């Protein structure tokens, strides 16, 4: 079960992609308005890919800093958009943007810390928000937020680690919660988490690495779990996860690059889900990131853990050791 | 035509969204908000803030209404949730809403929730949200790991796409025998698994589970386990004869020989890696690293000599 691939693009089109992201959001558009519930993360994706392509300056810094500030609530969490509700997901994204722009002081950093700390449970897990949903995704959002802010000690780190290790499975992988099946997305979040907290020694790298490299299909794309179709975003999580645990060479890299490039729209710019499907900023980020992790020299090197330029992270003195 | 139906919905979406927020800042936690959110959440259950609003109105209304009236309110929430789940079965917010709802009631019907799960799992045997919902309900109803196990068996024989079901067995077996895998249990699981992979040799899911089982138990090899593994080895070669492009039975042959006797089977193991790399060239780097790790183990074993 894979995509048979047609006569798709085989060339890197930085050009169109930048044009696509600088113009995305000009305001009557349909999928734009339907996406308001994730706008903050939408803005993170746009800013990051542009910066990785060296075109951050074509985006509107001052405008975004107001927006962010207007999305922090009295609890200190940040929402996706104005009037929407605070959540760990949009708090991480705002901090990534503020770190991209060197402007963390645009929000009340003490209140962000308190907010993240208030979402931790007795067993070490994190809820996403006051409504209580538990997911190792939110373990990743909490520790990644705090690390960017230098405040990782604000949470109970040992109980947080314990919970994540309790979500490890027979195949080496990780799920949402205890007992949940392994999935590429959850693996990325958990290996990221273990990276930030210096616990990669607890991962069975050979076992998990095998599971991850078996995600690559004969088309060259990676899927997020068995029996699934490959795509660009699961291609980024799998690869990033492999890089974190020192096993990126267990994939056929030239076949992955080609899949990723077959995913560009030659006419509109941006990347899609999979070849010839409709483009979006989410897959545009993760395609450019994927290509950067495979080595492409037109793209700035990208952190597998934080999905941001390394040169940004070198500046804030946060750079987790990975396996080899 | 294309633009006709497209624009038309987007007007009515923006009006509804607009009115809900207006209502909310105005403090109007009433049935009008459930009606407006009903409209938006059906098309887009990933709009989390609106699940929040619904909880907010229900919490409030419970304090202005008779238990009968709020009973009625939760039953309509349950039906609303199911109609949303039919449309988009994989939305985190919809499934989280349902647990919030059920966790809160005086006397939920958990047997009927387990059956909602059996229904969605017959639609989509791989749906991870439904499997997580099922484990949640099993817990709340204090369902024994023994019957969850009987349920997993049914799902595997009746049809394939079983990764989800073997995974659940990986977690249920250890619960049947609390330790800080018994050989009898292990031998049983080995027989079920090889069954499965000599039935659909291209189902990758039983092979993954199998490799775990090969680990899960040396030579403390009993004659029975010794004879069972030797038999599994001969069966994989026969399957190899039939399916020469089958990469999974080739790895398993290697892994089985490791489990049996690394040094006795050194030549064959080496033979099998070249064959395997030729059928699965995308894993050539993985296979070289595995073969290097094993040749190193073979070096340590040969040293322990006289
Ligand atoms: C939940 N999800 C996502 O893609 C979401 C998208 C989102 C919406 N709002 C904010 N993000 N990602 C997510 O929840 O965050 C995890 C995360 C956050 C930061 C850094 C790494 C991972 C994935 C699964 C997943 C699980 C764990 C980690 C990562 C992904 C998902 O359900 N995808 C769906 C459809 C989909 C596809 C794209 C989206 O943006 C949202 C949903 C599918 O493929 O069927
Ligand atoms: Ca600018
Ligand atoms: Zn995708």
């Amino acid at each position: 079960d894979v995509t048979i691939k047609s006569d798709a693009p085989d060339t890197l089109l930085l050009e169109k992609h930048a044009d696509y992201i600088a113009s995305y959001g000009s305001k009557d558009d349909y999928e734009y308005c339907m996406s308001e519930y994730l706008r903050m993360s939408g803005v993170y994706w746009g800013l990051t890919v542009m910066d990785l392509m060296g075109q951050l300056h074509r985006m509107n810094k001052e405008e975004i800093l107001v927006f962010i500030k207007s999305c922090q609530h009295e609890c200190g969490g940040v929402s996706a958009s104005i009037g929407h509700d605070p959540h760990l997901l949009y708090t991480l994204s705002a901090v990534q943007i503020l770190t991209l722009y060197d402007s963390i002081h645009v929000i009340n950093v003490d209140k962000v810390v308190a907010y993240v700390q208030s979402l931790q449970k007795e067993d070490g897990s994190f809820a996403g928000d006051i409504w209580g949903e538990i997911d190792t995704r939110f373990s990743f959002c909490a520790v990644a937020t705090l690390a960017l802010l230098g405040k990782l000690d604000a949470i109970n780190v040992e109980k947080a680690i314990e919970f994540v290790l309790s979500c490890m499975n027979f195949d080496g992988g990780f799920g949402c919660r205890p007992g949940s099946e392994s999935h590429a997305g959850q693996i990325y979040c958990c290996t990221g988490f273990l990276a930030i907290t210096s616990q990669l020694h607890q991962v069975n790298s050979d076992l998990l690495g095998w599971w991850l490299c078996e995600r690559q299909l004969p088309s060259g794309g990676l899927n997020g779990r068995p029996e699934k179709l490959p795509d660009v975003c699961y291609s980024w999580w799998v690869l990033a996860s492999l890089k974190i645990i020192g096993r990126l060479h267990w994939i056929d890299r030239e076949k992955l690059r080609s899949f990723i490039l077959a995913c560009q729209d030659e006419e509109t710019g941006g990347f899609a889900d999979r070849p010839g499907d409709m483009v979006d900023p989410f897959h545009t980020l993760f395609g450019i990131a994927g290509l950067s992790l495979l080595g492409e020299e037109q793209i700035k090197p990208v952190s597998p853990v934080f999905c941001m330029p390394e040169e940004v992270l070198q500046r804030v003195n946060v750079q987790p050791e990975l396996v080899s | 035509a294309k633009r006709l139906e497209r624009e038309q919905k987007l007007k009515l979406y923006q009006s509804a969204t607009q009115a809900v927020f207006q209502k909310r800042q105005a403090g109007e936690l009433d049935e009008s908000v459930l009606e407006l959110t009903s409209q938006i959440l059906g098309a887009n259950p990933d709009f989390a803030t609106l699940w929040n609003c619904r909880r907010e109105v229900l919490q409030h209304l419970e304090t202005e209404k008779s238990p009968e009236e709020s009973a009625a309110l939760v039953k309509a929430e349950l039906g609303f949730l199911e109609s949303c789940l039919r449309v988009n079965p994989k939305s985190y917010g919809t499934w989280h809403h349902r647990c919030w709802l059920l966790s809160r009631l005086p006397e939920p019907n958990w047997a009927r929730e387990l059956e909602l799960c059996a229904r969605f799992l017959e639609a989509d045997e791989r749906n991870f949200h439904c499997w997580d919902y099922r484990r949640f309900v099993a817990a709340q109803a204090a369902v024994a790991p023994a019957e969850e196990l009987a349920f997993t068996d049914s799902l595997i024989t009746r049809n394939f796409s079983n990764y989800s079901s073997w995974h659940y067995r990986s977690c249920l077996l250890p619960q049947l025998h609390p330790q800080p895998l018994p050989e009898n249990v292990l031998l049983k699981e080995l027989e079920l698994v090889q069954n499965a992979f000599f039935t659909d040799p291209n189902d990758q899911s039983a092979w993954f589970y199998h490799r775990w089982l090969l680990g899960a138990g040396r030579c403390e090899l009993s004659v029975e386990k010794s004879t069972v593994l030797q038999s599994e080895l001969e069966s994989c070669k026969e399957l190899q004869e039939l399916e020469p492009e089958n990469k999974w039975c080739l790895l398993t042959i290697i892994l089985l020989m490791r489990a049996l006797d690394p040094l006795l089977y050194e030549k064959e193991t080496l033979q099998y890696f070249s064959t395997l790399k030729a059928v699965d060239p995308m894993r050539a780097a993985y296979l070289d690293d595995l073969r290097s790790k094993f040749l190193l183990e073979n070096s340590v074993l040969k040293m322990e000599y006289a």
